[PDB]
């Protein structure tokens, strides 16, 4: 170790375990409210609702989305698995 | 912090019908105070030595 | 005030410090240097003077580490304020929890010593209410999406709203488009639109 | 070795509450960045999204 000759180490104030709580509980909050948790009380909303607001967001039209919502969940889950597999592989 | 769960559903939204206008402090420093330092004066006294 | 203390508190501090290292020998014979002088003659008190002279030296190069990094820390906070300033201050900024804790309106500077503070005007919702929505209608199979607004229920009709505020409109044409056919939406509801051109051709 | 620190007790001050300083830093560096909520959200047991 590092310890013996008066280098001592402070551990941290917040443990892994509690910001594991925090992120958990900002990742809850950004999938049932958006954005209305940020900026005062979370508002509940759909997933899809959610989804559609973003983008209209970007400049396009909310329609395009439920046309095609099982393609953009696919594509999202199939990202999902890419970021898994590639951060496996430092 | 206050261990709350939020009522989440495919067919279910929450619209705020009232407002608050709240106002938030900020505090943020810009400047300190300029000190000058010279060797000569704090390093020597009255001594040519 | 926590944030115009430190600094100030700081820079005191460290002014006593230095202050206080003109009181110590750093391992000579005395501190000040006229005693040496008057005591031991300058041949021979040579090595005292000059071990003084590093002492001083290095505490004078510690408080210029300090003050530097002191100074690149206020110069970011500077940045950091005048990017709020011409953001938050001379407009509205479209950054969320950046000019306070909620939807930003405007923000007021107000002077303050060795420093400065930004009254910000937030936009927070106070009471909501539980509705039942749906993201679009089939009036004759043509789906209606809205533009600005969201579809929301009362439990017997169907209304849109905007996103920050409850104002219950009837559902018309001028507000919601269509686009394709009724059968693409994975949640879809049946409903009528007003059309308010039918009844004036009359 | 101890009686000669005190010539130089200055420089072990200034040592000192520089750690302390940068040890309260890196703990107000984490409050900053995940303590931006201060209710804790619990997801909800429905998984259909
Ligand atoms: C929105 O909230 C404000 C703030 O509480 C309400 O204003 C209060 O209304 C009550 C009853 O009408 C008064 O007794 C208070 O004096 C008001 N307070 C202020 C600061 O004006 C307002 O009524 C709410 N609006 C709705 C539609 O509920
Ligand atoms: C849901 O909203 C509808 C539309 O505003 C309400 O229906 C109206 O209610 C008012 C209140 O008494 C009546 O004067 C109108 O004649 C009603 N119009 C129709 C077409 O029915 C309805 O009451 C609301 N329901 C709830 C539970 O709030
Ligand atoms: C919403 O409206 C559509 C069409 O008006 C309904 O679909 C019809 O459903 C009946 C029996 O459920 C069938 O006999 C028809 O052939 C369907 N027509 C079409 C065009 O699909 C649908 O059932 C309605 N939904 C609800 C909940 O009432
Ligand atoms: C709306 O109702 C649901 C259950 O029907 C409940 O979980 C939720 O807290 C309610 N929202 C409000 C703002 O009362
Ligand atoms: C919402 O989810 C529930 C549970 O899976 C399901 O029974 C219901 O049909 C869904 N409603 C819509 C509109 O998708």
């Amino acid at each position: 170790a590092q310890k013996f000759n008066g280098l001592t180490v402070l551990p941290p104030l917040l443990t892994d375990e509690m910001i594991a709580q925090y992120t958990s509980a900002l990742l809850a909050g950004t999938i049932t409210s958006g954005w209305t948790f940020g900026a005062g009380p979370a508002l509940q909303i759909p997933f899809p609702m959610q989804m559609a607001y973003r983008f209209n967001g970007i400049g396009v039209t909310q329609n395009v989305l439920y046309e095609n919502q099982k393609l953009i969940a696919n594509q999202f889950n199939s990202a999902i698995g890419k970021i898994q597999d590639s951060l496996s592989s430092a | 912090g206050a261990e709350n769960s939020v009522a989440y559903s495919n067919n279910s939204i929450a619209i705020p019908t009232n407002f608050t206008i709240s106002v938030t402090t900020e505090i943020l420093p810009v400047s300190m105070t300029k000190t000058s330092v010279d060797c000569t004066m704090y390093i020597c006294g009255d001594s040519t030595e | 005030l926590g944030k115009l203390q430190d600094v100030v508190n700081q820079n005191a501090q460290a002014l006593n410090t230095l202050v206080k290292q003109l009181s110590s020998n750093f391992g000579a014979i005395s501190s000040v240097l006229n005693d040496i002088l008057s005591r031991l003659d300058p041949p021979e008190a040579e090595v005292q003077i000059d071990r003084l002279i590093t002492g001083r030296l290095q505490s004078l190069q510690t408080y210029v580490t300090q003050q530097l990094i002191r100074a690149a820390e206020i110069r970011a906070s500077a940045n950091l304020a005048a990017t709020k300033m011409s953001e938050c201050v001379l407009g509205q900024s479209k950054r969320v929890d950046f000019c306070g804790k909620g939807y930003h309106l405007m923000s007021f500077p107000q002077s303050a010593p060795h420093g400065v503070v930004f009254l910000h005007v937030t936009y927070v919702p106070a009471q909501e209410k539980n509705f039942t929505t749906a993201p679009a209608i089939c009036h004759d199979g043509k789906a209606h999406f809205p533009r600005e607004g969201v579809f929301v229920s009362n439990g017997t009709h169907w209304f849109v709203t905007q996103r920050n505020f409850y104002e219950p409109q009837i559902i018309t044409t001028d507000n919601t488009f269509v686009s394709g056919n009724c059968d693409v939406v994975i949640g879809i509801v049946n409903n009528t639109v007003y059309d308010p051109l039918q009844p004036e051709l009359d | 070795c101890s009686n000669l620190l005190l010539q130089y007790g200055s420089f072990c001050t200034q040592l000192n509450r520089a750690l302390t300083g940068i040890a309260v830093e890196q703990d107000k560096n984490t409050q900053e960045v995940f303590a931006q909520v201060k209710q804790i959200y619990k997801t909800p047991p429905i998984k259909d999204f």
